[PDB]
């Protein structure tokens, strides 16, 4: 039996809920129905009494984290921090317990916001820092000297990949989706943020996230044009130099790419296996006929079984559960992101940033949480990566240019023409 | 046995695709929407009296990655082309994306509807619109975001076109 209700307070709507639970011992007293109060809407200013509450740890218990995550969808780092200290300065005049206690709270939560969103903070905080060391200085507050010292310090021929072994191949890929997946800022992967990219003047609007898409989609050529003999001289939709190949040579490059996608999913690097997969089941790829029909059914076997894993079926049921010879290879993970960016694009539109009295709507921001403490985590997994850069493979990637949609079609069709 | 209709969305990063989706699939309880589930973006619902799901695929946020689209055309049994009608940049992309299902299909009559969406601002009108929808022999409809009209509409006479291609052999 679960009782719901609401309240309301100085300028936020709250509801509560308790749910009671049957006894361990079948003839024990009731257990103390688990309590819990979380705030649904409020003021900018109601948020910070709430974060600066003593209670809310232990009742509204995502409510910290939710909001030190999402900030930046209605708010910015520097006018939270002056919130923060705004209310701290408030509370010098009140009986010297009540300052204590808030003051414990305020570093407790400056400190989890700093280990966990470290980017935050920059120049742009230099005030707000200097109020609170001079607040600290003033009050006669006694790791607060930690949380100060940790503040302050706030052309390659495309046809060459049959030269490296594909396990090799594979771990210098995820090096790459590695680091841009650690340098990824979880807070631009925002539904308002990143749904406003080609809006004029969102030029360098989430350029955590542009990176890996733009790595994405060097994979994704890089096997197009590989597959092809095809190297790219400009934007030109003939700009192109084909190597002869005949479809038996075409097979093993082919081949050649489906071992270095099982060697990514061995990995965990998701997101190069589906830029992989994809390029490999895109339409200048997908129309080689005699090409996939000199190809080893072995091959074509795990092809499609790496295929399986990255359906849109269901909602993408099969990549979405994966995430929930060798030395010593650490463990890690690379998600492929667009499945996220959807998902905040989406829980974007399903809900108003504001409610009608101009609240601001934190069931939304719980909502985006949800996805944003999922990439977080696999962000503390991915650091579990233990690889070394090999500077022939890199070499051959950076010098490898893709091909337009329009060169790939072209040449599609001069090395295999439609009968 | 039982039909399932799939339907796949295209235009720019901020035509508000998903805005269509959630208000077609969700009427007065869009806010349980929940963007990790299966069921997701399927709907059991009735079409002329026939019982049938619907499933839609949108590249929401995904509209910047190079090869995954090909293979949500290849297959997808229906298509909506929607653009934003305030502006040109999106209307113009509109080719751009015809011509990207047809690289992966070879059916000049597949189920299509190119779509109007989000008037102070609009910047295109409606009779150089209608001039790319009737010579592609396509029908042609304008949405509201918000209003909910013709929502319902294109959902609906799409899953009907291919119901139509499904009968056809």
């Amino acid at each position: 039996s679960v009782s719901v209700w609401d309240e309301e307070e100085d300028g936020a709507t709250f509801t509560v809920t308790s749910r009671q639970y049957r006894p361990l011992d079948p003839l024990a007293p009731l257990p103390p129905p688990r309590s819990s109060r979380r705030l649904r809407a409020g003021t900018l200013e109601a948020l910070v009494r709430h974060l600066l509450d003593a209670r809310t740890a232990g009742a509204d218990m995502m409510f910290t984290p939710a909001l030190l995550a999402t900030h930046r969808a209605f708010t910015s780092t520097p006018a939270l921090f002056g919130l923060v200290a705004d209310r701290l300065e408030a509370l010098e005049s009140y009986p010297p317990g009540e300052l204590e206690r808030t003051t414990g709270v305020a570093i407790s939560v400056l400190s989890t916001w700093l280990a966990s969103h470290p980017e935050d903070f920059g120049s742009e905080v230099k005030g707000q820092l200097d109020r609170l060391e001079s607040f600290l200085l003033r009050t006669g507050y006694a790791g607060s000297a930690d949380l100060i010292r940790n503040l302050r310090a706030r052309p390659a021929d495309p046809t060459d990949v049959l030269v490296f072994l594909a396990d090799h191949l594979a771990e210098q890929l995820t090096l790459l989706d590695a680091e841009l997946f650690l340098n990824l800022i979880p807070s631009q992967c925002l539904g308002g943020l990143w749904g406003h990219r080609d809006r004029p003047g969102h030029s360098h609007l989430c350029p955590s996230v542009r990176a890996t898409v733009t790595q994405f989609n060097k994979v994704a050529g890089a096997v197009v044009s590989s597959v092809l003999g095809a190297t790219s001289i400009g934007e030109g939709p003939r700009e192109v130099t084909v190597r002869p190949l005949r479809p038996p040579q075409r097979a093993r490059l082919l081949e050649k790419w489906i071992r270095v996608a099982e060697e990514c999913r061995l990995l965990r690097n998701f997101s190069s296996v589906y830029a992989v997969v994809s390029a490999l089941q895109s339409s200048p790829i997908h129309r080689l006929r005699a090409a996939w029909g000199e190809t080893t059914r072995d091959s074509l076997r795990v092809f499609s079984s790496l295929c399986q894993i990255f359906s849109e079926e269901d909602n993408y049921s099969q990549s979405r559960e994966l995430l929930t010879r060798s030395g010593f290879r650490g463990g890690g993970v690379v998600p492929y992101l667009g499945t996220f960016l959807k998902d905040l694009v989406m829980l974007d539109a399903a809900s108003k940033d504001e409610l009608e009295n101009g609240y601001i709507n934190f069931d939304k921001r719980r909502k985006e949480f949800a996805i944003l403490s999922e990439l977080l985590r696999l962000q503390k997994e991915c650091r579990g990566y233990d690889l070394r850069p090999n500077s022939d493979i890199q070499q051959w990637l950076q010098g490898l240019q893709p091909l337009t949609e329009a060169q790939s079609h072209r040449v599609s069709c001069e090395v295999e023409p439609p009968g | 046995g039982p039909a399932l209709h799939k339907v796949i969305m295209v235009g720019s990063g901020g035509v508000g695709k998903s805005a269509l989706t959630l208000q077609f699939m969700y009427d007065e309880f869009v806010e349980d929407y929940e963007p990790t589930k299966a069921d997701s973006y399927r709907k059991k619902v009735v079409l002329d009296g026939e019982e049938v799901q619907i499933d839609i695929l949108d590249t929401a946020g995904q509209e910047d990655y190079a090869a995954i689209r090909d293979n949500y055309f290849r297959s997808g049994e229906g298509f909506l082309c929607v653009f934003s009608i305030t502006d040109d940049e999106s209307f113009q992309a509109t080719q751009e994306f015809r011509e990207q299902i047809l690289r992966v299909k070879n059916d000049e009559s597949i189920p299509f509807l190119l779509v109007g969406n989000k008037n102070d601002k609009r910047k295109v009108p409606l009779s150089e619109c209608q001039l790319r929808a009737q010579q592609w022999a396509v029908p042609y409809v304008e949405t509201s975001a918000k209003t909910r009209e013709n929502v319902d509409k294109v959902f609906f006479d799409l899953m009907r076109e291919i119901r139509s291609r499904k009968t056809e052999d």
